[PDB]
RNA sequence: CGAAUCGCCACUUCUCUCGGCGCCAAGUACCUUCAUAUUCACAAGA
RNA sequence: GUCAAAACUUAUGGGCUCACGAACAAUGGAUGACGCUCAAGCCCAAUUAGUGCCCAUUAUUCCUUUGGUAAGGGCGAGAAAGUGU
RNA sequence: CCAAAACCAGCCUCUACUGAGCAAGAACGAGGUCAUGGUUUUGGCGGAAAUGGGGUGCCCCCACCCGUCUUGAAACACGGACCAAG
């Protein structure tokens, strides 16, 4: 999806990674000036084009717009709020609570990703009933071959 | 990267003598990477235009000068530059940029790309920030529509330094390493 | 702790059967070792001297000092932590009997005793 | 006394054993010893099978994760003490209090069970840019 | 029992980066095993590299060729050749890295339904090459320079895909189960766990 | 014959342009064995 | 980039380049080799990024030796007025 | 004897001005370390153990045959099969 000024951009792999920020105006063709109200960190700033990811998101904008009728314009829309919505932020925020976490929320979530794993087999081993399983499916026909002899 | 060159406004004078009582004190727009070259660089048009020399003369003030802003904007960068292959050509080429530095820095590289020129040879003949339309040239008067839109096209997407990986499974991204 | 624990042995010994391994200094400009290039063998300097006083020092930790006969234990009495006598080789296994009952009394060490 | 035993480990606070016998066993530090000693974690041995021992705070890796454990008495743990019956006393003595400690707490289940966890480093695991 | 092989899956990856990333695993002991060599790939136009092949093939002791350079055109063993060209060959430790890489042409029935193949992001294609530069296809090239069964490799690749694509839709009921049973098991008791797994993005 | 190695799987192991699980109760309920193997030491175990 | 220590092929830097490109006619074959081409090339700048690293018989520091016709102090076993053991 | 941890010391690493910048100064905190010094502690091993040496092989790495005259020798320059006595 096409960068121009108002696109949603995700900044990459720089100091601030995760965080997003619309594109106030495109100087040339390998960089921009991003910019971001609702994030602390995100004051204007010269980001590369390689280091930015478009995203769909983007506020209808007029470059070199000023910053407070940034926060405002969002704000009537807000990008943002329904950005965080999407699984592609999700994710985003998802690992960025795996790296942040302490050991303990990560016992407090192997006991869910088995709590969830025992139960997905639990429910398979009910709905094993129906086929297919190589040790149901395989066997109900397998014994096919033993009502014969 | 933040601009290869810093501004530097050095300010300086032939010292005072009998001779010259009461000197013109000289104000000189540098493109430095620091002031120490900034002073040099000074001291060189000082001596070709002058004919004072940085024995004879005192800098009065090497401070860098704070940028005009952060809006993206347009530079007409004058560059007079050397070579045995070229002596002495003026040229205006203009570089869109968010500061005169940036302008600047960024027609020395263009410069020393497709003229094999180095720092010394090129000098900055004067940056003005040009308003979108005084831009004779074709390249940056592209970029100039209040509506343009291009597309990020055949990325290379490098992952974050922390989360790169030699070898992963093929339709995954899965370490394997 | 010693600097070296090889010898310094001389340069092209392992070809040349007659050539004894004790050390000859390298001589012709063309030599190897003598102009020392880095792949070849070392020769000695006084920068493989032994620490000053843990030199001349064997494991037992005693200094050894030679013993022909019963009364140079009597040398060893009073510094029998310090030197240790080791016995002349051809002192007779007769006489090697009465220095090693006797360098028992007295509680001066013997290296070959 | 006196103690340079670093901030991270505080007595009552869980902590992996990094080595020796019990490896990977999260274990409530119990007490660190009279002198500048190393600590005395206990499993409980009602849960990991952790007695009570001492362990160098070199190898434990002390999570953030504790329990309020300064109502237990572990004051029978001392360097005197350091399997007969005056010793399967002691702990029993104080693992039932040092269990209950981490009853009182709200989340107090998951730590019994956070407890029983094992620590292992398996692939593409990364220490390192963990934070426990 | 198998060993800890890693089976890189070389198509479009970039011939010598590939063969430099690979040749430097080897000797850090990794036991890889190239495959789809066939599908390397090269920068510039194949007449560009049949030259820079031919010479290579033009290379031979006039004394003797029997014992000369050897020209293999296999792209597996051009792949080998380019990756012990990258290794202390003459030490063992490289020799013996070099022996601990197995290039195939295709993907092998030995070494398909071993596995995931991995892939090397610095030596993907797209990746390496300006995308609107030519490139030479590896396989394509040796076919012109004397590999012989560069057709007889398409006739296997096809047959393993067209087999492991129908076994891509034998198992779509399978696949779909679990897809079904883990969805329903967010709903199942993991209460406490499924604001556990809502952090986390699970 | 004592060994080094230390994730598995027919949910990856097709193609062409967050795979699942495992990590100490077959499960989220901690029922429940672990000590003296006496604070590292090849995991004394696979 | 591998060989090769180091950018696990760093840059969240600029240009340029399609075919070569990387200080001081005849045995087949040499950017050192491979290979590289959004370079692993060239010019430029950089150092984690508009918020570096690697390698010396070098330097510094530590230990030891040796020399000083160098500077001082001293006179459980030792304490010698001593160039040199 | 091998280890490991600690302590102390050492050692090392990790405001000001200016118009957001510097040519700019420390602090707190923490880490590292004995191939640094002094303080033990704690375990492991104990006919054998242990450190050292020696021997043989390998591994990785380094490494042009010496003497010679010569500006220059690995030289496609000379002398050089082995050893003993001289
Ligand atoms: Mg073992
Ligand atoms: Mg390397
Ligand atoms: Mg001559």
């Amino acid at each position: 999806n096409y960068i121009r000024a108002g696109r949603l951009v995700r900044i990459i792999r720089g100091p601030r990674q995760d965080r997003v920020g619309v594109v106030v105006d495109i100087i040339d063709g390998n960089r921009v000036l991003v910019e971001n109200p609702a994030d602390k960190k995100m004051w204007r700033h010269v980001q590369n084009l390689k280091n930015v990811e478009p995203l769909k998101f983007s506020v209808e904008l007029s470059r070199n717009c000023s910053t407070k009728t940034l926060k405002n314009v969002l704000a009537e829309k807000k990008i943002l709020e329904k950005y965080a919505a999407t699984k592609s932020a999700r994710r985003i925020a998802a690992k960025r609570a795996f790296a942040r976490s302490t050991d303990f929320e990560r016992y407090q979530l192997r006991v869910a990703k088995r709590s969830r794993a025992f139960w997905t087999r639990k429910v398979f081993d009910e709905n094993d009933k129906k086929k297919p399983v190589s040790w149901h499916k395989v066997a109900l026909k397998k014994l096919q071959k033993n009502a014969k002899k | 990267v933040k601009p290869h060159l810093r501004h530097y406004c050095v300010v300086g004078r032939e010292t005072p003598s009998e001779k010259n009582p009461a000197p013109t004190v000289y104000k000189f727009e540098v493109f430095a990477p620091n002031f120490v070259v900034a002073k040099s660089r000074f001291w060189r048009m000082m001596r070709e235009k002058n004919k004072v020399k940085s024995t004879h003369g005192d800098v009065l003030s090497c401070k860098v000068v704070k940028d005009r802003k952060l809006a993206a904007r347009n530079y007409s960068v004058d560059i007079a530059y050397y070579s045995q292959r070229c002596g002495y050509t003026h040229m205006v080429k203009e570089f869109r940029d968010v500061s005169k530095a940036g302008a600047v820095s960024q027609a020395y590289h263009d410069l020393a790309s497709r003229h094999r020129a180095r720092y010394h040879n090129i000098e900055v003949l004067g940056v003005k920030s040009i308003p979108n339309h005084q831009v004779k040239r074709l390249s940056i008067s592209e970029y100039h529509a209040s509506n343009l839109s291009f597309p990020l096209l055949h990325r290379r997407v490098k992952a974050p330094r922390k989360d790169r990986v030699v070898f992963v499974k093929k339709n995954t991204k899965r370490a394997v390493v | 702790v010693k600097k070296r624990t090889k010898r310094f042995t001389r340069h092209k010994c392992e070809l040349f059967p007659q050539l004894s391994s004790s050390w000859r200094k390298p001589r012709g400009e063309d030599s190897p070792v003598r102009r020392r290039y880095k792949g070849q063998k070392a020769m000695p300097n006084k920068g493989y001297g032994s620490d000053r006083k843990t030199k001349y020092i064997t494991p037992s930790g005693f200094k050894n000092f030679p013993i022909h006969n019963v009364q140079d234990l009597y040398m060893l009495l009073m510094q029998n932590r310090k030197y240790a006598g080791v016995i002349s080789h051809t002192v007779g296994a007769k006489s090697r009997k009465a220095i090693v009952r006797k360098a028992h009394e007295l509680d001066v060490r013997l290296i070959n005793g | 006394e006196y103690t340079t035993l670093r901030k991270s480990c505080k007595p009552g606070t869980i902590a992996i054993i990094l080595a020796g016998r019990f490896r990977g066993r999260r274990v409530v530090i119990l007490k660190q010893l009279p002198r500048n000693g190393p600590l005395v974690i206990s499993g409980p041995m009602k849960y990991n099978g952790v007695p009570i021992r001492r362990i160098d705070s070199r190898y434990i890796i002390a999570t953030s994760t504790k329990v309020d454990i300064k109502n237990v008495d572990v004051s029978g743990i001392t360097p005197d003490i350091f399997v007969s019956d005056a010793r399967a006393q002691l702990q029993k003595k104080v693992d039932a209090a040092l269990i209950e400690a981490i009853r009182k707490d709200p989340l107090g289940k998951e730590k019994a069970g956070y407890l029983h966890s094992v620590f292992t480093i398996k692939p593409g695991d990364a220490p390192h840019r963990m934070r426990w | 029992h198998r060993p800890e092989i890693i089976v890189v899956d070389l198509k479009d990856h970039v011939l010598g980066r590939a063969a430099a990333i690979v040749a430097k695993q080897l000797l850090l002991g990794k036991k890889i095993t190239a495959v789809r060599c066939e599908q390397l790939t090269i920068a510039g136009t194949e007449i560009r590299n049949k030259i820079k092949y031919l010479q290579f093939l033009r290379k031979r002791k006039l004394s003797n060729p029997k014992l000369g350079p050897f020209h293999h055109r296999s792209p597996s063993d051009i792949f080998l050749r380019t990756v012990r060209s990258m290794l202390p060959r003459y030490t063992k430790r490289g020799q013996k890295a070099l022996r601990q890489l197995v290039a195939y042409e295709g993907i092998p029935t030995n070494v398909v339904r071993t596995g995931g193949r991995v892939v090397i992001p610095k030596a993907q294609r797209h990746y390496c090459y300006r995308s609107e530069r030519p490139y030479t296809v590896l396989g394509n090239m040796c076919k012109h320079v004397g590999w012989k069964y560069s057709d007889v490799v398409k006739k296997l690749e096809t047959a393993r895909v067209e087999k492991a694509a129908r076994h891509h839709k034998k198992t779509e009921k399978l696949r779909a189960a679990w897809k079904s049973a883990r969805k329903e098991a967010l709903s199942k008791v993991s209460k406490n766990n499924l604001e556990v797994l809502k952090k986390f993005g699970y």
